RNA sequence: AAGUUGGGCACUCUAAGUUGACUGCCGGUGACAAACCGGAGGAAGGUGGGGAUGACGUCAAAUCAUCAUGCCCCUUAUGAUUUGGGCUACACACGUGCUACAAUGGACAAUACAAAGGGCAGCGAAACCGCGAGGUCAAGCAAAUCCCAUAAAGUUGUUCUCAGUUCGGAUUGUAGUCUGCAACUCGACUACAUGAAGCUGGAAUCGCUAGUAAUCGUAGAUCAGCAUGCUACGGUGAAUACGUUC
RNA sequence: AGAACCUUACCAAAUCUUGACAUCCUUUGACAACUCUAGAGAUAGAGCCUUCCGGACAAAGUGACAGGUGGUG
């Protein structure tokens, strides 16, 4: 009975600080926590022509990189479940909890 | 794009194949990205302003 | 339709126009913008005025023309 | 046990090498080196560290290698075997270092540049 | 000699059969399989019984004059009906929708600067 | 407009014959990075040369290269006879051997290479002719040696 | 020829103005943000807004408005901010929460300077004087350096030209340096005039 | 059957935080200099490789067709809507590519080794059917899990045997598949047949200094379908650089 | 960074003139997803018939006005 938390954010600093908070809250509730295991980063690269008309050779490359973190709550305790749902993370981070 | 063309793209076509994408900011027919729904010029402008989440200049 | 499972494609207006003309021997010209429509066996003996993009050009179906589109027998471009 | 372990990376290939007292037989992915690798030249490369330290025939090499191709994987083994030899004896460093076996080859594929056909290759230019 | 054509004696029969109009590599392999004649045997080393066996099978396929005549009629039909394709056959321009601003040399013949 | 000389790359000895030169020959034979075909051709050629010659393949190869390699060459500056460097001598020898082998009429490269290496040992190959021609033109320009 | 200073440093030293994560509905959220940003710009033209930061969480939009004049946007009794919120709520189904942050120094802000110089030019103010006053006020406030440029038919001249003035240091090539850049347009009778301001406040 | 699970986190990897390269140390040289050459140690040595980043200016250089805008012009029309056609024309000239001219190859068979990406109504396995392109049914999978997706060159055999061929694959006939509202003009792909030029290219001209060139496959954006283009990816992997007169 | 339609602008034919599109103003309440007929379709005419909160939103008429990938880089 492991509660799995998946975190995805565009910035790692937010994801790491969020990871620390979620792990702590569960550990404070006394649930065993393993992680936060870092999932391989996903990067999407967009190549666009820099100019408005012609000039194909000049290109600009942009990237959007999603940082992923996996957290597993080994032992489910009533306090932990409520606390994990209760935790308010920064706006950037996206959290998915599988119980 | 002309106002009528932008209007016609928005209107439901007789067939699905007839439907086409335009840049939502400016209505440019070509080079419209699906994820952002923006043309190449508009995408660049907004990325520079930091108004597209997560998008930054790429170097490697 | 090229796939066999789908039948040969004909525009309903074209087919219906031909089917109405079946009864009378003295057939009259059928004006069509349907270059895409297939020539069915039923079409034999009919003259279709198919649009070339500027004018409707008289096309008279013969046995050999069956299976080919109406557009095939009316040119869209002019050279020399 | 008496197992000496070293990791070798070449190009996009990585090799986990285990050196144990043996007859000098090499097994890669549970297959003979000669079966695994196409050319005998490749075999000469991976047995080079043994020659420098004169430890030929002392160790049987068991290798788990992933990534890259036959040359990369073969030369990945060479780096790993040498790294394992250092674990076996610290004295061998001088000999191994002089051969340049200890160095990890930093050469890697250069990215394609935008506006170029390749990393460096340029489109055919015509004035006029 | 098969289907009115003196096929090359020296070559293997799999290849020699392809010197007949209407027979290619795929067909030749089928005809030998039906006749149960080996592909490897050279025509010079073919046997009379084997040759007859091959001849029976090749008679099954439309070849040489029979095929040539059919192909010509289809093209003649297109030209007569005044099909787009037929008209291009008459003009000696690409029939299958290839661009003619450049190239089209196989159909147009050599350059006439 | 150049800073200076660049250090040259080095080759491991050939496994079969334990010669650095053999490795370099494979590199000249190789096309499009296809090492294996190049190695295959060379090793097969060395078998054929030994078979026909009845002498060690490396011996005849060494004898062949010695005949092909040129002591002097003309350089445009009037063409001036100049001494070929030891490293350049090998490059020209290997290049000429492979190129002239490719121009031979034998169906397979291995036979062409063996016929060339044998001929060069007898000092009779097209590559040998290339050296002789190079030496001739160098001697003609002896006055401009200075 | 020159990279946008903000664009180069976005995601390095400068955070994204938009702060939300989406996958399936990224396009929809972006376009909702774009309509909100446009509405605020038109609604608060009189108010001096440096930038708007949008955060999306729990089906709620959190808007942070950095304004030189906090009073105008908020309203005397907070009526104006509520009105803006209600208008935003009509535009967006999600609940909208607006936070107003005052800017202590309007002169140190590039957008506010750029908009000010544009507005003066529309009033037929001399292009030279307007830039010079802007650089002086910024330097008195302790900015490490400021650059100001106006481009177009500056004096109603038939041939357009760009004039720029600089003080202190503006290290565009230095990634560490946080440089505030903004462009504004002056809709003069002769044509559009473009004003760009680069401000280097300096480390802390 | 199988990392498959039981177990472990050793290793590998993943990705956060740190350590490392700075001429720091030691020899010479040099102006008591900056630098230079060589050495030690180090995974890496002299701005280690590559990228981003492009001063003041030049070309009244490109873009009023992304957008915006001064002025000008049209306004029962220079605005608007629909169906069809064109943008795909073809005596020719040019640029950039693709594929070849074979034996360092072609065909056939058996057998290995990547990286970097994409996916929700989307990727679609396995199985069955079709020569195949595909079809049917349908598992898993919003992703380090499932799927795209077996890399290919390669290696080992068998065969062909130097010619317009068992090279090459244009063209054309016919019979199909798929997408789509609909493949006539004008799609992609398949099967069978057909089987062009081409025998390595005049004058001339281009790219590249190493994981590069060359070569081999792989992926993505756009996208119903449609890539020899573009942007990325790894595999194999060279030759040469005396030198600065031109 | 995807021309069969669409895109698309260009051409031809068939059509419209507060207009495909915006704001305001006056008036009304469902405005229609739907079916049938004639049309190449646009569209028109018959059906219907449903929805709507001071007061939302959407129609009808007219005028203020719209529209231009027209020109000048
Ligand atoms: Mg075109
Ligand atoms: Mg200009
Ligand atoms: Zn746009």
């Amino acid at each position: 009975q492991k509660i799995r938390i998946r975190l995805k954010a565009y910035d790692h600093r937010v994801i790491d600080q969020s990871a620390e908070k979620i792990v702590e809250t569960a550990k404070r509730s006394g649930a065993d926590v393993s992680g936060p295991i870092p999932l391989p980063t996903e990067k999407s690269v967009y190549t666009i022509i820099r100019a408005v008309h012609k000039y194909k050779d000049s290109r600009e490359q942009f990237e959007q990189r999603t940082h992923k973190r996996l957290i597993d709550i080994v032992n489910p305790t009533p306090k932990t479940v409520d606390a994990l749902m209760g935790l308010n993370l920064p706006s950037g981070v996206d959290i998915e909890i599988k119980l | 794009a002309k106002t009528s063309m932008v209007a016609k793209q928005q209107k439901k076509q007789k067939y699905a194949v007839r439907e086409y994408t335009r840049c939502e900011r400016c209505g440019r027919p070509h080079s419209v990205y699906r994820k952002f729904k923006l043309c190449r010029i508009c995408f660049r402008e907004l990325a520079y302003k930091g108004q597209i989440p997560g998008v930054r200049k790429a170097s490697w | 339709a090229r796939s066999i499972k789908k039948g040969p494609f004909v525009d309903e207006h074209l087919m219906k126009k031909v089917e109405a003309q079946e009864g009378s021997e003295k057939k009259q010209v059928i004006k069509t913008w349907s270059r895409r429509s297939t020539i069915f066996p039923n079409f034999i003996g009919h003259t279709f005025a198919v649009y070339d993009g500027r004018k409707h050009v008289p096309v008279y179906v013969t046995e050999d023309m069956v299976g080919h589109k109406l557009g095939e027998f009316a040119p869209t471009r002019t050279f020399k | 046990q008496v197992e000496y372990r070293g990791t070798g990376r070449r190009k996009n290939s990585v090799a986990r090498v285990r050196l144990v007292p043996g007859e000098g037989n090499i097994t890669v992915n549970n297959r003979d080196v000669r079966e695994y690798l196409p050319f005998e030249s490749l075999i000469l490369d991976l047995n080079q560290p043994f020659d420098v330290t004169e430890t030929k025939g002392n160790y049987d090499v068991l290798v788990n290698v992933h990534g890259g191709g036959f040359t990369g994987q073969a030369q990945a083994i060479r780096h790993g075997i040498a790294r394992a030899l250092l674990e076996a004896d610290p004295e061998y460093r001088g000999s191994l270092k002089r051969a340049g076996l200890l160095t990890r080859d930093p050469r890697m594929k250069e990215r394609k540049k935008p506006g170029l056909k390749a990393a460096r290759r340029s489109p055919q230019f015509s004035k006029r | 000699r098969i289907a009115g054509v003196d096929i090359p004696r020296e070559k293997r029969v799999v290849i020699s059969l392809t010197y007949i109009y209407g027979i290619g590599t795929s067909t030749a392999q089928k005809i030998l399989e039906e006749a149960n004649v080996s592909a490897d045997t050279r025509v010079k080393d073919l046997t009379d019984d084997e040759l007859g066996r091959i001849r029976e099978v090749v008679d099954g396929y439309k070849v040489e004059g029979d095929l040539r005549r059919e192909t010509n009629l289809n093209i003649k039909r297109l030209m007569e009906i005044s099909s787009y394709r037929g008209i291009r056959h008459r003009r000696g321009l690409p029939v299958r929708g290839q661009k003619t601003k450049n190239n089209a040399r196989t159909r147009k013949g050599p350059v006439k600067t | 407009p150049r800073k200076g000389s660049v250090p040259k790359r080095d080759v491991l000895p050939d496994p079969i014959h334990n010669s650095k030169l053999v490795t370099k020959l494979i590199n000249k034979i190789m096309l499009d990075g296809k090492r294996g075909t190049a190695q295959r051709i060379l090793y097969s050629a060395f078998d054929l040369v030994e078979q026909r010659s009845g002498r060690d393949a490396l011996e005849v190869f060494e004898e062949a290269i010695n005949n092909i390699m040129p002591v002097l060459e003309v350089k445009a500056r009037y063409q001036v006879p100049v001494e070929v460097r030891p490293e350049r001598r090998t490059t020209l020898g290997l290049r000429w051997l492979v190129n002239y082998a490719r121009l031979r009429g034998e169906k397979t490269m291995e036979d062409r290479l063996a016929n060339e290496i044998l001929d060069a040992a007898n000092n009779t190959g097209g590559a040998v002719k290339k050296r002789e021609d190079t030496h001739k033109m160098a001697e003609a320009n002896k006055a401009f040696a200075h | 020829q020159k990279i946008n200073p903000i664009g180069l440093r976005v995601g390095i030293i400068r955070d994204w103005e938009a702060k939300w994560y989406a996958e399936k509905d990224f396009a929809s959220l972006l376009h909702e943000d774009l309509k909100i940003r446009k509405f605020i710009d038109n609604e608060l033209k009189e108010a001096s807004v440096s930038h708007v930061e949008i955060e999306r969480a729990a089906n709620r939009i959190n808007i942070a408005i950095h304004t030189g004049k906090p009073g105008m946007v908020i309203g005397k009794g907070g009526s104006e901010i509520e009105k803006l919120r209600n208008k935003l709520n009509a535009l967006t189904d999600k609940k909208v929460h607006i936070n107003v942050i005052e800017i202590k120094k309007v002169d140190l802000d590039a957008r506010l300077v750029a908009e000010n110089i544009a507005r003066q030019l529309e009033n037929r103010a001399s292009f030279r004087r307007v830039q010079k006053q802007a650089i002086t006020r910024a330097m008195k406030l302790g900015a490490k350096g400021i650059k100001t440029q106006v481009s177009g038919r500056l004096g109603g001249a038939d041939i357009a030209r760009a004039e720029q003035y600089s003080e202190g240091t503006v290290p565009l090539h230095t990634l560490r340096a946080d440089i505030d850049y903004a462009h504004a347009e002056a809709d003069t009778t002769y044509g559009k005039l473009g004003v760009k301001v680069w401000i280097y406040r300096g480390e802390v």
